[PDB]
RNA sequence: AAUUGUUGAAAGGGAAGGGCAUUUGAUCA
RNA sequence: AAUACUGCCAGCUGGGACUGAGGACUGCGACGUAAGUCAAGGAUGCUGGCAAUGGUUAUAUGCCGCCCGUCUUGAAACA
RNA sequence: AAUAUGUAAGAAGUCCUUGUUACUUAAUUGAACGUGGACAUUUGAAUGAAGAGCUUUUAGUGGGCCAUUUUUGGUAAGCAG
RNA sequence: CCCUGAAAAUGGAUGGCGCUCAAGCGUGUUACCUAUACUCUACCGUCAGGGUUGAUAUGAUGCCCUGACGAGUAGGCAGGC
């Protein structure tokens, strides 16, 4: 008793349905796979500049 | 025939109505929908939008939220708006006077708010007080602090509290949460 | 609760285009074009019939 | 359906290398202006590297007869592509009217040798201005002078389904 | 059985050009590549270290990460009824960079000096572009030009 | 409260300021079209009398309108319909020609017929099932009050102004097109003039661009 | 109710039964 | 000059069929110098006949109409 | 080649000045994040959009077939793929 | 175009009757008939956009205005006997 092994039809319609999204882009991205090195830099001067502003202005 | 390129009779989406029997929940509703519609302030719609919403879109505001709220800059003649419930907070110890609406308050945060020397008034003197909703601020509670959000959205590499009865050692934390045996999630 | 056509209905149609009056007026409809003639050059006639 | 003559003069696109190009020519039957562009388009993408995306159409004019009242002899030179293959054809017609003239020609082709609009291409029409030059039988024998024949067998119309007298069929 | 490796069909895929083997040209390694540039794939033979797969072969992506000799490119990948986003770390000579970002920018500086010029009068600056207009009406002169009748040729069996 | 009649000699005073105002550009408009038709007449003319030929502009507007069901449709001309707002058969629409647009007919030319419409059967659609989209919906347009109301921040306030802005177009039509609702047309009075609809129009079919043979057409199908 | 006998009414050229509209017969505000 | 063909008329008019929805006024227009009128955000006036029309059922006529439920890509099947 | 296919066609942008870093550079030399300041008609190709985005739950589904075109096995098949 | 090539078993199929300057064959032009298709109108239901506590007067889940749509197995939801 053989059976159909594999079609493709009725697929596109099937992910057209619910039309295909492209991914939500937000202003800042995820900082992963990142260098660690670069990372630990923009921590510092994050911090840095964080405290300069508070300290100029309040 | 049209080749319609959207669903055809579909409702849209939000609750017109509460879906509760409360017979003064409906007088309140009834009175902020001749409010909303016969005036413009967005703030009727606001609130009227907000009394529809349930148990679990409707979470507790805490006396202590409504301060942080107050202590911003410009904020302290203000009248706090809350659709829902007000609940008290132990945590807190100075609360400043103010004036705050809402449903339903919880008797610990009432005797507070009297004790400090604010007032507790309902939604139908609020919009008596200000039809427009002048010098008012609208305060939720936190809707995804919920235990029963955690579950959702569960998948491997999510980490989103797998739905358990138990909690403790050998209850899923054996292989498929470590790498010692075998895959960690 | 109902919609008159334009081009049968008189009076909607004057609602709609108040310059219908003058037009009728004028007889704009059927205007005499002026009564100019040119000829095509002897390149053009050729042209046409050269086979 | 009743064929036009279309003078079409059309030229290729005015490009900054080749300033004023050349213009070219051609006199087609068609039904309406809509045809005779396309035939004129599509014969000129037979001889020509031109195409309608790169090239234009400066002209295009109705030709009428210049003596439609007149019995004319005319002759084309047609080729056409039959079932198996492609072959050239002359045929002489009697016609007052070029339009007349290549009408029955299409007629004539595609009742006697299945050739479609598709199929028949019109090479050439002239007329022949001398009785002398026909070599057709068919059109020959209508230049006798002296030209009477009857007309036996007369067929009647009748305007109803029953008639109360034997018909008769005289001329 | 069957075979769906990492370098599967791709025998004209990943193959140099013709005449166009041995070494890379000293051009690639001196690109700078920061962060945000939009670059596009294409893998080359010579270099197996950090290669593409087949998917991403061609396809255009930004920059994200700089590393010694390598940079991550953010590729969206069609599965299902979705696109999901591939962070993608390839070798400097796989990648090339991308015209159309320059002429964006080229396109964008001529915006601001016509922006700046135009609205120092204020007058019909028209900023946006327009796609190809209808041609207007012209006039052709048949001076030297006159028109050559055309006739179908007669069917001919050249061989 | 005796203002009443206030107001409504202020309304008839304002009505009739407007109905002044609309008059003259109407009169300016018939000039312009009268003076623009003549004007191209005697350049042909002339153009002909010098030993010349006069190579008309190209046109700038089409109409389109939909001649097949909306079954049996390929997915990319299906999407370039709807697009188009061709959801309906004998749906009718007008498009500004450009590179663009010619090359979106040139993939539902199966299923559409489309030509150079005319001033008059423009002016005949517009009067005759002409219909305006406001708040999402298709209010009959029998007034110059409501073109006025959602069309009077482009400079249209008529209906005569909306026709000039579909014959010529101008910086508003694509707002001026896609307020009007797509025209719902019914069959032909005298027939389709074609045994099988569904093929060239050099082939014999109502298929294909018919230039200004759709004039016909379109005011048999209103 | 299935089934059966009489009375009263209708139809019946190798089926009956139904729908779209009407004539005729019986009955009905 | 006329005529054939195409396109336009915010040119006129003859004949026939379907429809009468809405229910004191509200608006946009026209005639009328002005009263007032109108084919202008959905039909009224007059007159005639009866106090048969029409509802249910049976037969007849023109057309259409395969046996209910399930399995199946496929049912009415000689499943 | 055609068809099919990715990316860009802007305010999450561009430009001027200069604050931070434990990154880097011979070096205020580059990179990131910034503060202040300038550019709203025509916000940067056409068209469209009973609005778009996001979350929870779950019924049934996991034997298909046929039609145009491309095409495998087979001589062919209302054959299989 | 037609003819020989061209022979299968109950009695039968351009549906048949039948048709011969066809009612057969190719092409060109008009008129004519119709789908639950298209345009308008009347009614029902659904959805969307709104008006209506200035009342004795009640059902603001009530009333009214405008626009669009209405197929369907398994299956889901809602309103009702």
């Amino acid at each position: 008793a053989k059976s159909k092994n594999h079609t493709a039809h009725n697929q596109t319609r099937k992910a057209h349905r619910n039309g295909i999204k492209k991914p939500k882009t937000y202003k800042y991205p995820s900082l992963k796979g990142v260098d660690p090195k670069f990372r630990r830099n923009h921590k510092h001067a994050l911090h840095g500049t964080a405290k300069a502003l508070a300290a100029a202005k309040k | 025939g049209i080749d319609h390129t959207s669903k055809q009779h579909k409702r849209s989406g939000h609750r017109t109505a509460p879906k509760s029997d409360n017979v003064y929940l409906k007088l309140l509703v009834k009175l902020y929908t001749f409010l909303a519609r016969r005036t413009d302030a967005p703030f009727n719609k606001v609130v009227l939008k907000a009394l529809f919403l349930s148990k679990i879109n409707r979470p507790p505001v805490s006396v202590s939220r409504i301060a942080r709220a107050l202590k911003q800059e410009g904020a302290a003649n203000k009248t706090v708006v809350v659709v829902g419930t007000v609940t008290d907070d132990a945590r807190i110890f100075e609360f400043p006077k103010t004036t705050v609406a809402a449903l339903r308050f919880t008797a610990g945060a009432r005797a507070k708010i009297v004790k400090a020397g604010g007032e507790c008034i309902t939604l139908d003197q609020l919009a008596v007080r200000a039809p427009k909703g002048q010098n008012t601020l609208i305060l939720r509670g936190p809707r995804n602090s919920r235990e029963a959000v955690r579950h959702f959205g569960m998948g491997p590499h999510k980490g989103k509290a797998p739905r358990i009865l138990s909690t403790g050692r050998k209850f899923e934390r054996a292989r498929g949460r470590r790498r010692s045996k075998g895959f960690k999630v | 609760v109902l919609k008159k056509n334009p081009l049968k209905n008189k009076q909607v149609l004057l609602r709609l285009n108040p310059y219908a009056k003058v037009f009728a007026a004028e007889k704009l409809g059927s205007k005499k074009a002026e009564k100019t003639g040119t000829k095509p050059a002897a390149v053009f006639t050729e042209t046409l019939k050269h086979d | 359906a009743h064929f036009k003559e279309y003078q079409v003069i059309g030229r290729r696109l005015p490009t900054e290398s080749v300033p004023e190009p050349k213009l070219f020519r051609m006199r087609i039957f068609a039904s309406n202006e809509v045809i005779a562009k396309s035939r004129y388009w599509y014969f000129l993408q037979k001889l020509h590297k031109v195409k309608k995306a790169s090239g234009e159409i400066v002209s295009i004019n109705q030709i009428n007869e210049a003596h439609p009242t007149k019995v004319k002899n005319f002759g084309v030179w047609v080729r056409y592509d039959s079932r198996s293959g492609t072959h050239n054809m002359y045929k002489e017609i009697r016609d007052v009217s070029r339009v007349a003239a290549v009408e029955t020609l299409y007629q004539d082709m595609a009742a006697r040798h299945r050739a479609r609009f598709r199929s028949i291409h019109i090479l050439k029409v002239a007329e022949i201005e001398k009785t002398a030059d026909v070599k057709r039988q068919y059109v020959k024998q209508f230049l006798t002078k002296d030209l009477k024949f009857p007309l036996p067998h007369r067929v009647q119309k009748s305007t109803k389904t029953f008639s109360y007298k034997r018909p008769s069929t005289f001329y | 059985g069957k075979s769906h490796g990492y370098r599967s069909r791709t025998r004209y895929m990943f193959q140099r050009d013709f005449r166009k083997h041995g070494a890379v040209h000293l051009s690639t390694y001196l690109k700078v590549y920061k962060v945000g540039d939009i670059v596009d794939i294409k893998a080359n033979g010579s270099i197996q270290k950090g290669m593409p797969h087949k998917f991403y072969q061609g396809k255009t992506g930004v920059v994200y990460n700089v590393t010694k000799s390598s940079v991550g490119v953010i590729i969206n990948k069609m599965v299902g009824n979705r696109y999901l986003e591939k962070r993608l770390n390839l070798r400097v000579e796989h990648i090339k960079h991308s015209k159309c970002r320059q002429e964006f920018l080229e396109r964008v500086k001529a915006n601001a000096a016509k922006r700046a010029e135009a609205k120092a009068q204020g007058v019909a600056v028209q900023l946006k572009r327009q796609p190809a207009q209808p041609r207007e009406s012209r006039i052709v002169s048949t001076e030297g030009n006159v028109p050559q009748t055309l006739a179908p040729v007669p069917y001919e069996t050249f061989i | 409260a005796e203002q009443v009649a206030a107001e409504r000699a202020a309304r008839k005073a304002a009505n009739k300021e407007k109905r002044a105002i609309i008059l003259e550009r109407n009169a300016a408009y018939q000039k312009e079209y009268e003076t623009a038709e003549r004007n191209i007449i005697q350049a042909k003319r002339d153009a002909k009398a010098a030993g010349s030929y006069y190579v008309e502009a190209q046109h700038k507007l089409v109409f389109v309108v939909r001649i097949k069901g909306i079954n049996k449709i390929p997915p990319k001309p299906r999407k370039v319909l709807q697009l188009l707002r061709l959801t309906r058969i004998n749906s009718g629409t007008f498009v500004k020609v450009t590179k663009a647009t010619l090359e979106l007919l040139k993939l539902i030319e199966p299923y559409v017929a489309y030509g150079y419409p005319s001033y008059s059967t423009i002016r005949q659609l517009v009067y005759k099932r002409g219909f305006g989209k406001i708040n999402k919906q298709r209010v009959p347009l029998s007034d110059n009050a409501i073109i006025e109301a959602n069309l009077g921040k482009y400079g249209i306030l008529s209906i005569d102004d909306l026709i000039h802005e579909i014959i010529t177009v101008g910086p508003h039509f694509k707002q001026a097109n896609n307020f009007l609702w797509p025209f719902k047309l019914s069959n032909p009075s005298g027939g389709w003039g074609v045994p099988r609809k569904f093929k060239h129009f050099i082939q014999g079919g109502s298929f294909g661009n018919r230039e200004e043979f759709i004039n016909k057409l379109v005011k048999s199908m209103n």
